[PDB]
């Protein structure tokens, strides 16, 4: 997945 | 052989939704090294924040923070395209090294965390009991975060397809979809899973023609  | 250095708790990072993603699993033998490629939550993201976690709770906020650090210098790109390889290495001496490399930019920030950092033998025993005590709440949380990110992707995806569609889209079908995206984005601001799914349901139903085109 993705980080902010 | 009469003895093991093991990780008493899991070690990972926060990911989109405020979920702890695990890099090194609880009761892993030291030394060790685990890596995982992550990406960006949004278009033309120029940095990610690596928030490092110790604990067994699915919610970032319920786990123990070991520090955070930024990797800047992410070149413009659509979200979920850049490759940020996060690696946790614990050497024999008990030191954790978290690195984040942009596999394009070749850029890289590390942080080093003393063997003594994190929760003492007590706080650990509590943390394990609290995980078992909340496997429901954490299940139900995780499920909502999954649902949100699915909604989020379906939101952002349907916007691209409308731009690359443009003129090709019946006036009718665009309005119906402008309404359903506005409603989805509002429900993504909430904590109601069922509400999110139903806006997602609404978009599927009115998007049928946008999909053919796309």
């Amino acid at each position: 997945p993705l980080l902010g | 052989v009469l003895l093991l250095d093991v990780t008493p708790l899991s070690l990972g990072i926060e990911t989109m939704g405020g979920v702890m993603t695990t890099l090194i699993a609880k009761n892993t033998t030291i030394p060790t090294k685990h890596s995982q490629v992550f990406s960006t939550a949004e278009d033309n993201q120029s940095a990610v924040t690596i928030h490092v976690l110790q604990g067994e709770r699915k919610r970032a906020a319920d786990n123990k923070s070991l520090g955070q650090f930024n990797l800047d210098g992410i070149n413009p790109a659509p979200r979920g395209m850049p490759q940020i390889e996060v690696t946790f290495d614990i050497d024999a001496d008990g030191i954790l090294h978290v690195s984040a490399k942009d596999k394009n930019s070749g850029k890289e920030q590390k942080i080093t965390i003393k063997a003594s950092s994190g929760l003492n033998e007590d706080e650990i025993q509590k943390m394990v009991r609290d995980a078992e005590a909340n496997a429901e709440a954490d299940r139900k949380f995780e499920e909502l975060v999954q649902t949100r990110n699915q909604g989020d992707h379906l939101l952002h995806s349907t916007r691209k397809q409308v731009e690359e569609a443009g003129d090709k889209l019946p006036a009718d079908d665009k309005t119906a979809i402008e309404s359903a995206l506005t409603a989805l984005e509002t429900a993504l601001k909430g904590e109601d899973k069922a509400a999110i799914e139903a806006k997602m349901q609404e978009l599927a139903q009115v998007s049928q023609k946008l999909m053919e085109i796309a």
